C-alpha cells in the first residue's frame, strides 16, 4: 500500500505542478498524450491499488479478501470488503477519465510539461517498486498462517470480478 | 454459503455448528478408526520454533519448506515441490476437516430425522 | 520566448463535437458564441484519446512481442535441456 | 547551606553600593555563580537527607527546587532590564533587593529543618512579592491584585500556625526528621479532621486549588514580569514542598478527606483548561494554564503513592521552567504592542523567526512532547491515579487533550497568520530577551537527558 | 526571463514532447505488461488454485462412515 | 563476561551450519566478511590501544561494605539512635530487593527472546521463578505508601503474620 | 427552487433565501446609507493613521478594548443574583463535583470490597 | 549478529546527521536539499543489508544499551526490537522517502 | 569523490563509533543484546559441537 | 509558473473577445464599451467577464466584474491584479 | 449602497453559470446548457412594474440557491481555494525594511537608495494629500468610502502609500 498509494501521489502532484497548482478533476482532461510518463504511471497505479494478478496489490488485496471470506466473521464483514474493492476501483477508474481521457478543460496557455529529470527518475523507481515488490517480497517472506488450499472457488474469483463492474 | 442458508434460512440443527461440532464419537461409526498420526515430533516443532497455528500436522512439510528456502538463498524461484507437498497436505487436511464437517452434517441429518421417524411411529 | 498567439480562423465549432451544440441550440432559435474558445481543446492534438482498455493497452504491442518470445524462451529450456 | 546563604545575603551590600550602571552586570554574574555553587547540592545519598546543620537539611526533594530558585534569579534580572531602564538608581537597587530577599527566603524555606521555621520563611515570601506586585505593577487593578494575593494565602496560613504550635505541645517537637521518624497513626476523632484540615488549606490555597485559585489569575496576569516568573515557577510549588512534608504525619486520614479535594481538583484542571482555551488576554492563559498543570500535582501528593510523588516532583520542576518561559514570551510581545490581547498581534512568524521557535517548543513542553520531563511527571501521575482508580484515566486524559487544544491556539493566534499592517514597531528581536529564552529551554532538554536527578527522594 | 528556459509552452496547440518522455513511457507500460503475462504463463497456478475443491455432495457414506439411516 | 550464568543464565547457543546447494553463492557470507575487514579491523587495533592504555595505569576501586545493625524489631521506641540504624538498614534491603526484582525480570526477558516463538513453553520456569519473587515482594514492600519506613513495613509484616496465625488456627479447627 | 433550506444557529439562512434580500422596503434600503457613512469615516480615520507615516507603534482598537473590558471587568458590575443565574450556578457548581464524587466513591467502594479477601488481579503488580 | 543489529544502529543515526549539521549552522543551506537526497539514499542503501541475514537465517533481536531510568522495579532504557516487521519496513520506508523528496526537490522549489 | 567524502564523514566514521560502542561497552553488560535461537533443523548440524540433529522419518510424500 | 507578462494577457483577452462570436473581429476595439461600442446586454457582459475567468484562470470579484467595461481596462485590471510591470 | 434590481440578478446569474459548468463539467455540455439558461434568463426580460420582478427575483434566486454544486469548482485563488491565502506566510510589511541592520541595507544599496526617495515621496505626498483630503471631504464626513482624486496641481493621489506599497501578490 505504501508503494502504489505514494506512487500515484506525486504523479498527481506532477499533474498539479504542471497544470498550475490545480486540484479539481473538472479542470483536467486530454492529458493522456500530453502527459505521457505520468499517464502510464497513474494508469498502472490506479488499478494497482486494485492489484491485478502478479502485482503488489495481488498478493495482498486478493489474499485479504479471500482470507476474511475464508474465516469466521460477521455476515456484514465480508460484504463491506467486496463493496470496498468495487467502490475503490470505480473511482480509481474515474480519476483517470477526468485527468487523461476526454478533453483538456484547462486554460488556453498550454504550459503542460513533465520534462524535469528529477520528476521522471523519482517516479521511475516507483514503477519498479509498485509492480515488482509484491512478487519478490512474497517469495522472500515465509508464510505465517495456514495456506487456504481447499477452497470453494468463487470467493477468490469474486475479488477479481467485483473490481470490474 | 449453501450451508449458511440451510442453517439461517433453514434448520440450524441440520447444519454443523462450527464452534461446537463434532458432537458424536469419531470411533462410533468407524470401528477401529486409525489415529491421524504425527510426522514431525514435538522437538521438531520446538527446535524449528514454529508458530502454533502453523504447528499443525502439515508442519512436517513446513519445516522442509523453510530448510530448502533457508538454503535456496540467494534464489527465491526454487522451492516448488516443497510447497507442492505442503499445500497438498493442507489441501487434504482441509478436506479432512471438510469430511468431518460433512460427517457431523450427515450425523445431524441422520439422527434428527431418525428421531423424527420415532416421533412419527408413536 | 515566443508566447505567440495562433490564428483564430482555425478555431470555431468546426472540427469539434461543437457541431451538435451549435445546431441543437439553433434548433431552439439559439446561438453559441463561446464554442470557439473550446475549439482547440476539442481539436488539434488534444483530440482522439485512447479508450480505457486502450489506456492500459499502451505498451501491449511491445509487451506482447516480449511476452511471446519469452515463453518461446520458456519452451527453449524444456526442449534444449 | 550557608555556603549558599552567606553569598546570597552578600549580594545585598554589593548590589546596594555598586555603580549606577553596573547593578545589572554585577547582579547577573554573581547570581549565576551562586547557581553553579548550588548545583553541587544535586548530590544525594540513598535515603539519608544531607544534614549540614541542626537548623538546615536537604534531600533529593529540596535541592531540585533549590537549584530552580538559584538558577531562576538571573532570569528575572535579565527580564527586568527591559522595562526597568526608565527608573532611578536607588529604586532600581530596591527592586534588586526584593528579588534577592525573595531568593534568600526561598533557600531557607526549602532547607528548613522543622515545620515552624519552614513556615516563617515560607510565608515571608509574601512581603517581597507584595511590593513587587503592587509598587512596580502596571495597571490600576494591581492594588486589588495585591490584597487578593495576600489575604488568600494568609487566610489559610493562620490555621496552619495554630496546628503547628499544637504539634509542638503534643508530639514534643516540630523537626521534620523526628516527626517522620516518630510518626504515629492519626485517629479519626472529629477534632483530628480539623487538625488534618488546618495543615492542608494553607498548602492548597497557594497551589492553587480549584475554587481557591482566583488570586492566581488576578496576580500573575497583573504582576510585573519579573515577579510573574518567580510566582509561577516556584511560589506555587511552595505548597508542594510543604505537602510532601506535612503528609508524613497526617495518616491514615488522607484516605477519607482527600475525596472532597480530589474530585474538586479532578473536575478542576478540565474546567480550568477549558477557561484557558477561551481567554482574551495572553498572560491570562498561562496563569490559567499554571493552575491546570498544578492541579495534577494536587492529585499526585494527595493519593500518597511513591510513583505519584516522583511524578509530582518532575511536573513541579518542569512546569516552573515552562511557565516562566511563556510568561517571559508574553512579556516580549506585550512590551512591543503595549497590551496582552491574544488576537491583537496574531501572525508574527513572518516577522519573528526565532521567537516563533521560542513559541514552538515552549508550547510543546506545555503540550509535553515525549520525552520531556513534563510527561515523565505527568505519566507517573497517570499510572498512580489509574492504580488508585481505573475511571480516572478519562478525566485528565481529556484534560491534557484540551490542554493540547489551547497550547497550539495562541501559537495559531500569535504567530500563524498575517501580520497587522498598521503595527510598525516590532523591531529586531533584542538578544537580551532572546538569550533569556535560551537559558530557559536548554536546561529542560539537558534535564531530559538525565531526569534521574529530579524525581525526589523516592527515586 | 533568466537564461535557462528550454521547455517552451504553447497557446491552444498541443505542446512539444521530447522523445525521452515518450519512449520510456510505453517501455514502462510494456515493462508492466510483459511481466504479468510471463508471470501468467510461468505461474498460472498462482492466480487460480492448484489443488482441487472436492464437492461435498458427491462424498458417499463410506469415508463419511454414517451408519445406516434405517436403524 | 564479567557476569556469570549463576546471576544471568544465558541459554547455550547453537549454530545451524549452512549447506548452500543452490547454484548462486550466498551474498551474506562475504558481506559480513567485508564488514569485518573494513570496520572491525580499525576498531580492534584501536581497542587494543584502549586496553593497553588501561594496563599502563590501572588504579583500583573497591565495593562499599555495610556491617549489619540490629533490626527495627529489636530496636527501641522513641530511641532515635538504634532505630535510625535499623531504618537505614531496612531502606538498603529495600533497594537490594528492588534490584532482585530487576535481575529476575532481566533473566525472564532474556528467556523470551532466546526461545523465540517457543517462549510460551520454554520460559515457564523463569516466569514462575519471577512470579514467586513478585508475590513475595508484594507482601514484602508493596502497599506501604510513599512515606514507607521500617516501622511501617514491620506493621505490615506483623499484620500479615497475625492474619496467617489466625488462619493457621482456623485450619487446625 | 426546492424544499427550502431551514436556517440553523450554526448554519444560518444564506444571503439568497433571506426574506430581506427580495423584501427590500424603502426604509430597509434607506438603512444602508448611514451605516455605510459611519463605516466610511471609520475606514477613513483608520487610513489617516494606517497610511500616516508619522504614526508609529499600535493604534488603539476601541472595539477590542471594549470586548476585553466587557469580557473581563464589566460582568460583575452587571452581574445579578437572579434566580436563573443561581440555578445555572448550582447545577454547574456543586453538581459535577457531586457527580464525580459519587462516581469515584462508588468505584473505590466497589474496587476496595474485593481487595481484603483476595479477589483482584494483583500478582504482577509490585509498583505503586 | 555482528552485522544486522549494528547496521540498523548505523542506519538510524546517519539520518540524524543532517539535522545535527543543520542545527550546527555549518552546513550550506543551498545544496542541503541535495545533501538530504544523498543522506536518505545512502541511509536506504545501508538499509538493504539488514535484510540480507534475515533472509539467510531469520535472526531477530532487541538492542537495549544505555539505561535511562531505574524506577525501582521498572528499569527504562532506549530499546529497539528488530523483528520481521521492523527489519523489512525500514528499506520500504527509506526507499519511499528518498523517492518522494526526490520528486519534491523539483516540485517544492518555489519557496 | 563527493560521494566518497560523503561516505567517510557521514557513514564510514559512524560505523566505527557505533561498533566501538556496542561490542566493547554494550555487550560488556548482561542481556544488553539478546539474539533469538535460530531454527535449528533436525537433519541439520550444529557448527560448534558438530552434532547433526537427527531428522524425522519419511514424509507422507503426497505428490499431487 | 512562467513570468506571464501583461503582453500575453493583453493579447489573450482581445483574441478571446474577437473569438467571442458576438463581438466580431472587425467591430472589436481596444476600448470596447460592451453596452455602447458593442451594444451587448447585461447577461452578455457576465458571459464576457466569465469567459476570461476560465480563459485566464484567476478570479474577478463580482463587485469588480460589473464595473469592468472595456478590454483596455480589462487589460489594466489584470495588470493591477498580479501587478505586472515588465 | 443598496444592490439595484438588475445588479442582484447579475450576481446570481454569475455563480449560477459557474454552478452550471460545475455540473456540466464538459465544455460543450456547459455551452449547450449555458445558452439554454441564457434564453431562460431572457424569457421574461420584460418586467414593467417592479413588483413583478421582485416575485421573479424570488423564484430566480431560489433556483440558483439550489443550483449550487455539492462541491462547486472553487479556483485555487478563489476564496477558499487550494492556493488561496497560501503565500501570505511570505509577504512582510514594507516598514520592516527600515528595521534592517546597516550591513544588510548596505549590501542592498541601490534598493535602499530608491526606497529612501520613496520614503521621501511619502512625506510631501502625505502632507499635500491630507490638506487635500480634508477640504475635498464635504461636511458630515465622507458619505462613502470612495476617496477623492489628485485633481490639484503637482499632487499625488491621497491615501496611496499602502495601496502603492502593497505587498506584491507574488512575494516569493
Ligand atoms: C446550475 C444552476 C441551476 C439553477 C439556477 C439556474 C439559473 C437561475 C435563473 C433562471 C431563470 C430566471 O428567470 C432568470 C432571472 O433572474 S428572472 C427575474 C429577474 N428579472 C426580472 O424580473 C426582469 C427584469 N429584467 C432584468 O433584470 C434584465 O432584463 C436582465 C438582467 C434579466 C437581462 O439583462 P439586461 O441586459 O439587464
Ligand atoms: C459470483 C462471485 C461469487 C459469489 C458472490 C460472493 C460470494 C462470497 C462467498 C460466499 C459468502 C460467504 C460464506 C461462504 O463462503
Amino acid at each position: 500500500h505504501a508503494f502504489f498509494k505514494a506512487m500515484l501521489f506525486m504523479c498527481s502532484g506532477s499533474i498539479i505542478h504542471s497544470l498550475n497548482d490545480e486540484q479539481d478533476i473538472r479542470k483536467m482532461g486530454g492529458l493522456y498524450k500530453a502527459m505521457p510518463f505520468t499517464t502510464t504511471a497513474l494508469i498502472i497505479g490506479s488499478l494497482a491499488l486494485t492489484g491485478m494478478p502478479y502485482l503488489t496489490g495481488f498478493y495482498s488485496k486478493d489474499l485479504i479478501i479471500e482470507a476474511v471470506n475464508m474465516s469466521y466473521t460477521n455476515a456484514w464483514a465480508l460484504l463491506m470488503t467486496l463493496i470496498a474493492t468495487s467502490l475503490t476501483a470505480a473511482y480509481s477508474t474515474r480519476i483517470i477519465f477526468f485527468a487523461f481521457l476526454g478533453k483538456p478543460r484547462f486554460p488556453p496557455l498550454v504550459l503542460i510539461n513533465e520534462n524535469n529529470p528529477l520528476l521522471i527518475n523519482s517516479i521511475k523507481r516507483l514503477l519498479i517498486g509498485s509492480i515488482f515488490a509484491g512478487f519478490i517480497i512474497s517469495n522472500n517472506i515465509p508464510p505465517m498462517t495456514v495456506p487456504n488450499t481447499t477452497m470453494p472457488l468463487y470467493m477468490k474469483m469474486t475479488a477479481l470480478i467485483v473490481t470490474i463492474m | 454459503g449453501a450451508h449458511l442458508a440451510r442453517r439461517y434460512l433453514g434448520d440450524a440443527s441440520k447444519e454443523p455448528d462450527p464452534l461446537r461440532m463434532p458432537t458424536f464419537p469419531p470411533d462410533y461409526g468407524f470401528p477401529e478408526r486409525k489415529e491421524r498420526e504425527m510426522v514431525a515430533t514435538q522437538q521438531e516443532m520446538n527446535d524449528a520454533q514454529l508458530m502454533l497455528q502453523q504447528r499443525d500436522y502439515c508442519a512436517h512439510y513446513l519445516i522442509q519448506l523453510l530448510k530448502c528456502k533457508r538454503d535456496s538463498f540467494p534464489n527465491f524461484l526454487a522451492c516448488k515441490h516443497e510447497q507442492h507437498d505442503w499445500d497438498y497436505c493442507e489441501h487434504l487436511d482441509y478436506v479432512k476437516r471438510m469430511k468431518e464437517f460433512e460427517r457431523e452434517r450427515r450425523l445431524l441429518q441422520r439422527k434428527k430425522r431418525r428421531e423424527q421417524r420415532e416421533a412419527e411411529m408413536a | 520566448s515566443k508566447m505567440e498567439l495562433p490564428d483564430y480562423k482555425q478555431w470555431k465549432i468546426e472540427g469539434t463535437p461543437l457541431e451538435t451544440v451549435q445546431e441543437k441550440l439553433a434548433a431552439r432559435g439559439l446561438r453559441d458564441p463561446w464554442g470557439r474558445n473550446e475549439a482547440w481543446r476539442y481539436s488539434g492534438g488534444f483530440a482522439n484519446n485512447v479508450s480505457f482498455v486502450g489506456a492500459l493497452l499502451k505498451g501491449f504491442k511491445w509487451g506482447f512481442a516480449a511476452f511471446v518470445v519469452a515463453v518461446g524462451a520458456e519452451y527453449y529450456l524444456e526442449s534444449q535441456n | 547551606m550557608l555556603k549558599i546563604i552567606i553569598p546570597t545575603t552578600m549580594l545585598l551590600p554589593m548590589t546596594w553600593m555598586s555603580k549606577h550602571n553596573m547593578i545589572w552586570i554585577n547582579a547577573t554574574v554573581h547570581s549565576l555563580l551562586i547557581s553553579l555553587i548550588s548545583l553541587s547540592l544535586l548530590n544525594q545519598l540513598g535515603e539519608n537527607s544531607l544534614n549540614f546543620s541542626l537548623t538546615f537539611f536537604s534531600d533529593s526533594l529540596s535541592a531540585p527546587l533549590l537549584v530552580l530558585t538559584t538558577w531562576l534569579l538571573p532570569l528575572m534580572l535579565m527580564a527586568s532590564q527591559s522595562h526597568l531602564s526608565k527608573e532611578t538608581t536607588t529604586r532600581k537597587k530596591l527592586y534588586i533587593t526584593m528579588l534577592i530577599l525573595l531568593q534568600l527566603f526561598l533557600i531557607m524555606t526549602f532547607t528548613a529543618t522543622e515545620l515552624i521555621l519552614f513556615y516563617i520563611l515560607f510565608e515571608a515570601t509574601l512581603v517581597p512579592t507584595l511590593i513587587i506586585i503592587t509598587r512596580w505593577g502596571n495597571q490600576t487593578e494591581r492594588l486589588n491584585a495585591g490584597l487578593y494575593f495576600l489575604f488568600y494565602t494568609l487566610a489559610g496560613s493562620l490555621p496552619l500556625l495554630v496546628a503547628l504550635v499544637y504539634i509542638q505541645n503534643t508530639t514534643g517537637s516540630l523537626n521534620f526528621l523526628i516527626i517522620h521518624y516518630w510518626s504515629h497513626p492519626l485517629s479519626n476523632s472529629w477534632s483530628n479532621i480539623f487538625m488534618w484540615l488546618a495543615c492542608i488549606m494553607a498548602f492548597m490555597v497557594k497551589m492553587p486549588l480549584y475554587g481557591l485559585h482566583l488570586w492566581l489569575p488576578k496576580a500573575h496576569v497583573e504582576a510585573p514580569i519579573a515577579g510573574s516568573m518567580v510566582l509561577a515557577a516556584v511560589l506555587l510549588k511552595l505548597g508542594g514542598y510543604g505537602m510532601m512534608r506535612i503528609t508524613t504525619i497526617l495518616n491514615p486520614l488522607t484516605n477519607y478527606m482527600a475525596y472532597p479535594f480530589l474530585m474538586l481538583s479532578m473536575w478542576g484542571m478540565i474546567m480550568t483548561s477549558s477557561i484557558c482555551l477561551r481567554q482574551t488576554d495572553l498572560k491570562s492563559l498561562i496563569a490559567y494554564s499554571s493552575v491546570s498543570h498544578m492541579a495534577l500535582v494536587i492529585v499526585a501528593i494527595m493519593i500518597q503513592t511513591p510513583w505519584s510523588f516522583m511524578g509530582a516532583t518532575a511536573l513541579m520542576i518542569a512546569h516552573g521552567l515552562t511557565s516562566s518561559m511563556l510568561f517571559c514570551l508574553a512579556n516580549t510581545n506585550y512590551e512591543r504592542v503595549h497590551s496582552r490581547t491574544m488576537i491583537l498581534a496574531r501572525g508574527l512568524q513572518t516577522l519573528l523567526p526565532l521567537m516563533a521557535t521560542w513559541w514552538l517548543m515552549a508550547s510543546l513542553t506545555n503540550l509535553a512532547l515525549p520525552p520531556s520531563i513534563n510527561l515523565i511527571g505527568e505519566l507517573f501521575i497517570i499510572t498512580a491515579s489509574f492504580s488508585w482508580s481505573n475511571i480516572t484515566i478519562i478525566l485528565m486524559g481529556m484534560n491534557m487533550m484540551i490542554t493540547a487544544l489551547y497550547s497550539l491556539y495562541m501559537l495559531i493566534t500569535t504567530q500563524r497568520g498575517k501580520y497587522t499592517h498598521h503595527i510598525n514597531n516590532i523591531k529586531a528581536s533584542f538578544t537580551r530577551e532572546n538569550a533569556l529564552m535560551a537559558l530557559h529551554i536548554l536546561p529542560l532538554l539537558l534535564l531530559t537527558l538525565n531526569p534521574k536527578m529530579i524525581l525526589g527522594p523516592l527515586y | 526571463a533568466g537564461g535557462g528556459v528550454h521547455i517552451e509552452p504553447r497557446y491552444r496547440q498541443f505542446p512539444q514532447l521530447t522523445r525521452s518522455q515518450l519512449i520510456q513511457a510505453e517501455f514502462f507500460s510494456a515493462t508492466m505488461w510483459f511481466w504479468i503475462l510471463w508471470r501468467f504463463w510461468h505461474d498460472s497456478d498462482a492466480v487460480l488454485g492448484h489443488f482441487p475443491y472436492p464437492d461435498p455432495s458427491q462424498w458417499t457414506d463410506e469415508e463419511l462412515g454414517i451408519l445406516p439411516d434405517d436403524e | 563476561d564479567s557476569w556469570d550464568k549463576d546471576v544471568y543464565p544465558e541459554p547455550p547457543r547453537r549454530t545451524p551450519a549452512p549447506a548452500p546447494q543452490t547454484s548462486l553463492p550466498n551474498p551474506v557470507t562475504y558481506l559480513t566478511k567485508i564488514f569485518d575487514l573494513l570496520v572491525d579491523r580499525p576498531v580492534t587495533l584501536a581497542r587494543e590501544f584502549i586496553e593497553q592504555q588501561h594496563a599502563k595505569n590501572r588504579y583500583y576501586y573497591y565495593h562499599r561494605e555495610f556491617r549489619r545493625v540490629p533490626d527495627i524489631t529489636e530496636c527501641e521506641e522513641k530511641d532515635i539512635l538504634c532505630m535510625f540504624e535499623a531504618e537505614m538498614q531496612w531502606r538498603r534491603d529495600y533497594k537490594v530487593d528492588q534490584e532482585i526484582v530487576n535481575i529476575i525480570q532481566e533473566r525472564l526477558k532474556a528467556c523470551q527472546q532466546r526461545e523465540g516463538e517457543s517462549y510460551r513453553q520454554n520460559c515457564a520456569k523463569e516466569l514462575e521463578q519471577f512470579t514467586q519473587v513478585s508475590k513475595a515482594f508484594q507482601d514484602r514492600y508493596s502497599d506501604l505508601g510513599a512515606h514507607y519506613s521500617a516501622r511501617k513495613c514491620l506493621a505490615k509484616q506483623k499484620q500479615r503474620m497475625l492474619a496467617e496465625r489466625k488462619a493457621a488456627k482456623e485450619a487446625a479447627a | 427552487s426546492f424544499p427550502k433550506y431551514k436556517p440553523s444557529r450554526l448554519a444560518t439562512l444564506p444571503a439568497t433565501l433571506d426574506p430581506a434580500e427580495y423584501d427590500i422596503s424603502p426604509e430597509t434600503r434607506k438603512a444602508q446609507a448611514e451605516r455605510l457613512a459611519i463605516r466610511s469615516r471609520l475606514k477613513r480615520e483608520y487610513l489617516l493613521q494606517y497610511n500616516d507615516p508619522n504614526r508609529l507603534g499600535v493604534i488603539e482598537d476601541p472595539a477590542l478594548i471594549r470586548w476585553t473590558y466587557a469580557r473581563s471587568a464589566n460582568i460583575y458590575p452587571n452581574f445579578r443574583p437572579t434566580p436563573k443565574t443561581s440555578l445555572l450556578g448550582a447545577l454547574f457548581g456543586i453538581g459535577p463535583l457531586f457527580f464525580w464524587y459519587y462516581v469515584f466513591k462508588t468505584d473505590r467502594d466497589k474496587k476496595e470490597k474485593l481487595i481484603q479477601e483476595g479477589k483482584l488481579d494483583q500478582t504482577f503488580n509490585i509498583s505503586y | 549478529m555482528n552485522p544486522f543489529a549494528s547496521l540498523t544502529l548505523t542506519t538510524l543515526i546517519i539520518l540524524t546527521i543532517p539535522i545535527m549539521m543543520s542545527n550546527s549552522n555549518i552546513y550550506k543551506t543551498n545544496l542541503y536539499p541535495n545533501y538530504v537526497k544523498t543522506t536518505v539514499s545512502y541511509a536506504f542503501t545501508l538499509s538493504l543489508v539488514p535484510l540480507l541475514m534475515f533472509m539467510h537465517t531469520g535472526q531477530e533481536m532487541i538492542i537495549s544499551n544505555w539505561h535511562w531510568m531505574t524506577l525501582q522495579t521498572v528499569e527504562l532504557s532506549l530499546s529497539f526490537k528488530m523483528d520481521y516487521f521492523s527489519v523489512m519496513f525500514i528499506p520500504v520506508a527509506l526507499f519511499v522517502t528518498w523517492s518522494i523528496m526526490e520528486f519534491s526537490m523539483w516540485y517544492m522549489h518555489s519557496d | 569523490y563527493r560521494h566518497s567524502i560523503f561516505a567517510v564523514t557521514h557513514v564510514l566514521i559512524p560505523v566505527w563509533i557505533i561498533h566501538y560502542y556496542l561490542k566493547y561497552h554494550v555487550t560488556a553488560k548482561p542481556y544488553t543484546v539478546v539474539e533469538r535461537k535460530p531454527r535449528i533443523f533436525p537433519g541439520d548440524t550444529i557448527l560448534e559441537t558438530g552434532e547433526v540433529i537427527p531428522l524425522m522419518k519419511e514424509f507422507p510424500d503426497q505428490h499431487h | 509558473a512562467p513570468p506571464l507578462t501583461l503582453e500575453a494577457i493583453k493579447d489573450r483577452v482581445l483574441y478571446v473577445l474577437k473569438l467571442y462570436d458576438k463581438i466580431d473581429p472587425e467591430k472589436l476595439s481596444v476600448n470596447s464599451h460592451f453596452m455602447k461600442d458593442l451594444g451587448l446586454d447585461s447577461l452578455d457582459q457576465v458571459e464576457i467577464i466569465m469567459a476570461m475567468e476560465d480563459e485566464f484562470g484567476f478570479e474577478i470579484p463580482d463587485i469588480d466584474a460589473e464595473k469592468l467595461m472595456c478590454p483596455q481596462e480589462i487589460v489594466d485590471y489584470i495588470a493591477d491584479k498580479k501587478d505586472v510591470y515588465e | 449602497a443598496y444592490l439595484t434590481h438588475q445588479q442582484k440578478v447579475l450576481r446570481l446569474y454569475k455563480r449560477a453559470l459557474r454552478h452550471l459548468e460545475s455540473w456540466c463539467v464538459h465544455r460543450d455540455k456547459y455551452r449547450y446548457f449555458a445558452c439554454l439558461m441564457r434564453a431562460r434568463f431572457d424569457e421574461h426580460k420584460n418586467e414593467k412594474d417592479m413588483v413583478k420582478a421582485t416575485q421573479l427575483l424570488r423564484q430566480a434566486e431560489e433556483e440558483f440557491w439550489y443550483g449550487q454544486h455539492p462541491q462547486p469548482y472553487i479556483f485555487p485563488e478563489s476564496p477558499g481555494g487550494t492556493s488561496y491565502e497560501r503565500y501570505e506566510c511570505y509577504k512582510v510589511p514594507e516598514w520592516c525594511l527600515d528595521d534592517w541592520h546597516p550591513s544588510e541595507k548596505a549590501m542592498y544599496p541601490d534598493y535602499f537608495a530608491k526606497r529612501e526617495q520613496w520614503k521621501r515621496l511619502r512625506r510631501e505626498s502625505w502632507e499635500r494629500e491630507v490638506k487635500q483630503l480634508q477640504e475635498e471631504t464635504p461636511p458630515g464626513g465622507p458619505r462613502t468610502e470612495a476617496l477623492p482624486p489628485a485633481r490639484k496641481e503637482g499632487d499625488l493621489p491621497p491615501l496611496w502609500w499602502h495601496i502603492v506599497t502593497r505587498p506584491r501578490e507574488r512575494p516569493m
